[PDB]
């Protein structure tokens, strides 16, 4: 009905957790519905390709992973989910890409190869180092690389969610990160998405 | 001052595209061909500010951004005038999707063909894989341009995906790949499309 938009989503899928975190942020009247709890006939009606986070309103239907979130932030402008300062915004637009490209794959590779425990033992050891050396490199800022909530945070929020559901958890032994994660999960956006 | 530094390499279709947008903006920018041995000095630099001497790279005092989309967006922030994108958030996204297609299909493949260790069978396949989806592609790029132009006749923005493709034809022509089309005015369009002034100025 009046559900201006509806977001169809899969469970344990960052791409869908990213979208739900930002739609909450936009105080939007949207219907949310799951897959697996749909007719094998309609799932193909809305998104013919099994891509899965799919946002559809009256006369448009979208799911392009790398483009969806930018669209939400643009379609429902207030509140803005990008920086105001040109330069900041410019490099957030880059950190986004690096994220989607160098970090999200580590996720799949923690899953697709997860039915084996000797590989995991090492991968978790890597994700350990890769963060260990940055947990210092970033500090003194409320959220990620900005003053306020960015898409970048939506990205990371969701990513962490999936990883700690793989068994990868962030401890007291990272630092400004653990509390940055604490702050992340402090937000009413991230909390209705985690449960 | 406006110390914008664009790192490039000769015949690198990405660079050529960023170089022709910057022209349109009227942005002042020190272009830097890293292929040229005079700039051994800047190439040393680049490999400090990018994980893999990425090209092209748009460097300023505050940042060093690479990757086409990021760059193209980056320029839109910096030099708003004239507009590179549509304005309706639906059409903006569509172009973002299309640009991501044209890229994985022609833009990066164009770059594989420039490697001197490509295995004679490899490319023939690349080229022909390219020939298949190019016309359909062009046709998509137009349709969308007819839409966005008509949805706002007063906006008067440029179609970045039309510019980008002009280059994909110019490299089809550079690599001796045929453009399979009989259609009269498609070829008329193509020819005119390569005859737009700033394109020449870029080359």
């Amino acid at each position: 009905s009046n559900a201006m938009v509806t977001l169809y989503t899969t469970k344990y899928c960052p791409y869908s957790l990213r979208a739900r975190i930002a739609l909450a942020e936009k105080k939007m009247s949207t219907d949310i519905v799951e897959a697996g709890d749909l007719e094998p006939a309609m799932i193909k009606k809305i998104t013919p390709n099994g891509v899965f986070p799919v946002l559809m309103e009256k006369d448009y239907s979208i799911n392009n992973r790398k483009a969806l979130l930018i669209y939400i932030d643009e379609r429902f402008p207030a509140p803005s989910l990008l920086p105001n300062v040109v330069n900041e915004r410019i490099k957030i637009r880059l950190s986004l890409d690096k994220i989607d490209n160098e970090w999200y794959p580590v996720l799949d590779q923690i899953r697709k190869h997860r039915s084996d425990q000797k590989m995991l033992e090492s991968m978790f050891k890597d994700l350990k180092e890769s963060l260990l050396a940055m947990e210092k490199a970033f500090t003194g800022s409320e959220f990620f690389i900005s003053s306020g909530f960015t898409l970048a945070d939506c990205y990371i929020a969701a990513l962490i969610i999936c990883l700690e559901a793989e068994g990868f958890i962030i401890d007291d032994e990272y630092g400004a990160i653990y509390e940055y994660k604490k702050r992340l999960f402090a937000r009413d956006s991230v909390k209705k998405a985690n449960i | 001052s406006n110390a914008m530094l664009l790192y490039t390499k000769k015949d690198d279709i990405y660079s050529d595209i960023v170089r022709m947008i910057l022209l349109i903006k009227g942005a002042n920018a020190k272009i830097v061909d890293v292929s040229k041995e005079e700039n051994s000095k800047h190439l040393e630099e680049l490999n400090i500010i990018t994980p893999n001497g990425n090209i092209p790279t748009l460097s300023t005092d505050d940042f060093a951004v690479y990757r086409l989309s990021v760059i193209i967006e980056a320029i839109e922030d910096l030099y708003p005038f004239p507009p590179m994108f549509p304005v309706f958030p639906k059409q903006r996204a569509n172009a973002r999707i299309l640009l991501e297609y044209v890229n994985k299909t022609f833009l990066q493949n164009i770059i594989k063909l420039q490697s001197p260790d490509l295995d004679e069978k490899q490319a023939n396949e690349i080229k022909m894989l390219m020939q298949r989806d190019i016309i359909s592609t062009y046709k998509k790029i137009v349709s969308e341009r007819e839409v966005n132009a008509e949805s706002n006749p007063d906006a008067q923005n440029i179609n970045v995906l039309t510019l980008i493709i002009t280059f994909v034809f110019y490299y089809f022509i550079k690599l001796k790949i045929s453009i399979p089309t009989k259609d009269k005015n498609i070829i008329k369009e193509i020819k005119e499309l390569l005859s737009e002034p700033n394109f020449i100025k870029t080359i």
